[PDB]
């Protein structure tokens, strides 16, 4: 709600924070974001619907300082705001641009829907928002290189969930030509005060998955996340 | 690969001056440059890391500056214990790389060597060979010349020198020189002599013995 | 007290193999990446390989790819470097080093081991012979390096000078160790030099009498 001016204000703020992405027309960015989903049925959104926005949003970024995450948004952002040379998805133009927002159009109108928008599990899965996030996560993972770090909530009872966004799209789109190692950090939110959580079956599953792709798997516990920062 | 060029190869500065050591990068390594100190025989000691941060247990007279492709280490007030080779290291990308290093000598006033001569031991002669040793103790500067003489005659290509690394507590050097002969040749000459020329000597000093006497 | 201590030593024939070890203490070993970093005698520092805290991530210098294998036992707090098909160019002091950074990636090293000399040569091991005032010992004709010379099992340190060895034309090293004492003490103190050439298990004490 107040979505268009919010996208424009976020884009303009990001222009100022980064004089590298100053080379950006934010009305152009909003035009492409809009042309992605408006006047379409909100269950037929493909990924090429968003590709003009992806082209306007592709961004020079140190590929060896990417921090993925799955179900820990807050501590990952806390981290990337102290280790100021590492970046999450939400530190990009588009991630910063769409974070925590909701949007959807309607077939046969130029009207943005502020009434209701499709839920991903009760209605359909190819809605504007989830497809946007699928798309940007794919591209973000495709940019990564060298040693890629992913942070995981080690009190989530599936420390690595396959049907996660990280598990679904991000693990299978890290390129073995550029990435040598994926190293997980298992955050201890009081769970298993003493046990070694990298020995969890889901971490072993992720180890097998990323090793079928010719990429090394490392892992490391973080027992007390406070003094870690 | 990223090449680190440390620009002064050597340095001799007196205690109390500040040392300015340079490190240039072939491409940009941003701030990812650290400094290590290596004393003779020891492993590197981390001094500075990521351009300006000095590691725990490091004096404040060690300071690091620079970025992109230009970096400097500063030793603000030298001490004789600061004698070492200093290396810069980048961690911008794989592989990590080091510079060729800058060795920094600590200066001091001229000290003349103490000259000693050692005849071959009974036990070595007993075996078949003869070594004569000449020891030059605790001098500065490092430039000394040792000439071996046997019964008037200068010798050539039958000796070897070796220099200690600079003392970290009084900034001196010592030299050892071995003259090596067959025993058959050692026993058919009389006077064995070692002639030392150094800047702290007004005239060359000669230490000698006479075989069998 | 952070401690890193490398094991063994090393004279290998060209084309041979050997395994370098390093035992650590005083830090959470598996919280950190480790690296082996070599130094040829009289030359600079060249990084050999890196391994992650879990041991799953590894990086190698192009010089050692296909020949060296970095490895790690976290239950034993030990880092290994396996070296196969060793070349003459691989002769160097090999250094253990710990990552300062809290994760895998391009490293900076806050702690180092003491180093182990690896010598790649066709020569065979030979043990040495051993032979104000100055006195000392002539440690003659040994291979390979290194040698260790203390005085009076460690009590005499001040005024001691152990010079770098020289490589004689025969292919054997020789060095000398000296110590200056007062001229008057030559009838009062016992001066014994203790030489150990570990590659040959040669412990020799010689008592230098005037």
């Amino acid at each position: 709600k107040r979505f268009p001016e919010t996208v424009l204000a976020r884009c303009v703020k990001y222009t100022e924070i980064h004089p590298e992405m100053r080379h950006v027309d934010c009305q152009s960015v909003w035009d492409a974001f809009k042309g992605a989903f408006i006047s379409k049925h909100p269950c037929n959104i493909t990924e090429e619907d968003y590709q003009p926005l992806m082209k306007l949003g592709t961004q020079t970024v140190p590929c060896n300082k990417i921090l993925l995450w799955s179900r820990i948004k807050d501590l990952a952002h806390q981290f990337t705001q102290v280790q100021r040379d590492m970046f999450t998805l939400e530190d990009t133009l588009l991630g910063y641009l769409a974070d925590d927002l909701t949007w959807c159009g309607e077939f046969n109108t130029s009207k943005i829907n502020y009434q209701s928008c499709p839920d991903w599990r009760k209605d359909c899965s190819n809605n504007p928002v989830s497809v946007f996030w699928k798309t940007v996560s794919r591209r973000f993972a495709e940019a990564a290189c060298d040693v890629v770090h992913v942070m995981l909530n080690g009190s989530r009872s599936k420390i690595f969930d396959k049907n996660s966004t990280f598990g679904s799209v991000e693990v299978h789109n890290l390129q073995p030509e550029k990435v040598q190692t994926l190293e997980a950090w298992v955050i201890h939110g009081g769970r298993e005060d003493s046990r070694d959580l990298c020995q969890d079956p889901t971490i072993k599953e992720l180890e097998s998955i990323i090793s079928k792709r010719n990429i090394q798997f490392s892992c490391k516990n973080i027992y007390r996340p406070d003094k870690f920062l | 690969e990223i090449v680190l060029t440390q620009s002064p190869a050597t340095l001799s500065l007196s205690p109390g001056e500040r040392a300015t050591l340079s490190c240039r990068a072939s491409q940009s390594v941003s701030s990812y440059l650290a400094w290590y100190q290596q004393k003779p025989g020891q492993a590197p000691r981390l001094l500075i890391y990521d351009a300006s941060n000095r590691a725990t247990g490091i004096p404040a007279r060690f300071s690091g500056s620079g970025s992109g492709t230009d970096f400097t280490l500063t030793i603000s007030s030298l001490e004789p214990e600061d004698f070492a080779v200093y290396y810069c290291q980048q961690r911008s990308n794989w592989p990590p790389t080091f510079g060729q290093g800058t060795k920094v000598e600590i200066k001091r006033t001229v000290a003349a060597p103490s000259v000693f001569i050692f005849p071959p031991s009974d036990e070595q002669l007993k075996s078949g060979t003869a070594s004569v040793v000449c020891l030059l103790n605790n001098f500065y500067p490092r430039e000394a010349k040792v000439q071996w003489k046997v019964d008037n005659a200068l010798q050539s290509g039958n000796s070897q020198e070796s220099v200690t690394e600079q003392d970290s507590k009084d900034s001196t050097y010592s030299l050892s020189s071995t003259l090596t002969l067959s025993k058959a040749d050692y026993e058919k000459h009389k006077v064995y002599a070692c002639e030392v020329t150094h800047q702290g000597l007004s005239s060359p000093v000669t230490k000698s013995f006479n075989r069998g006497e | 007290e952070v401690q890193l201590l490398e094991s063994g030593g090393g004279l290998v024939q060209p084309g041979g193999s050997l395994r370098l070890s390093c035992a650590v203490s005083g830090f959470t070993f598996n919280s950190f990446a480790m690296s082996w970093v070599r130094q040829a005698p009289g030359k600079g520092l060249e990084w050999v390989s890196a391994i992650s805290g879990s041991g799953g991530g590894t990086y190698y210098a192009d010089s050692v790819k296909g020949r060296f294998t970095i490895s790690r036992d976290n239950s034993k707090n030990t880092l290994y470097l396996q070296m196969n098909s060793l070349r003459a160019e691989d002769t160097a002091v090999y250094f253990c080093a710990k990552d300062k950074i809290l994760w895998f990636g391009e490293p900076v090293f806050d702690y180092w081991g003491q180093g182990t000399l690896v010598t790649v040569s066709s020569a065979s091991t030979k043990g040495p012979s051993v032979f104000t005032a100055a006195l000392g010992c002539l440690v003659k004709d040994y291979f390979p390096e290194p040698v260790t010379v203390s005085w009076n099992s460690g009590a005499l340190t001040s005024g001691v000078h152990t010079f770098p060895a020289v490589l004689q034309s025969s292919g054997l090293y020789s060095l000398s160790s000296v110590v200056t004492v007062p001229s008057s003490s030559l009838g009062t103190q016992t001066y014994i030099c203790n030489v150990n050439h570990k590659p040959s298990n040669t412990k020799v004490d010689k008592r230098v009498e005037p």
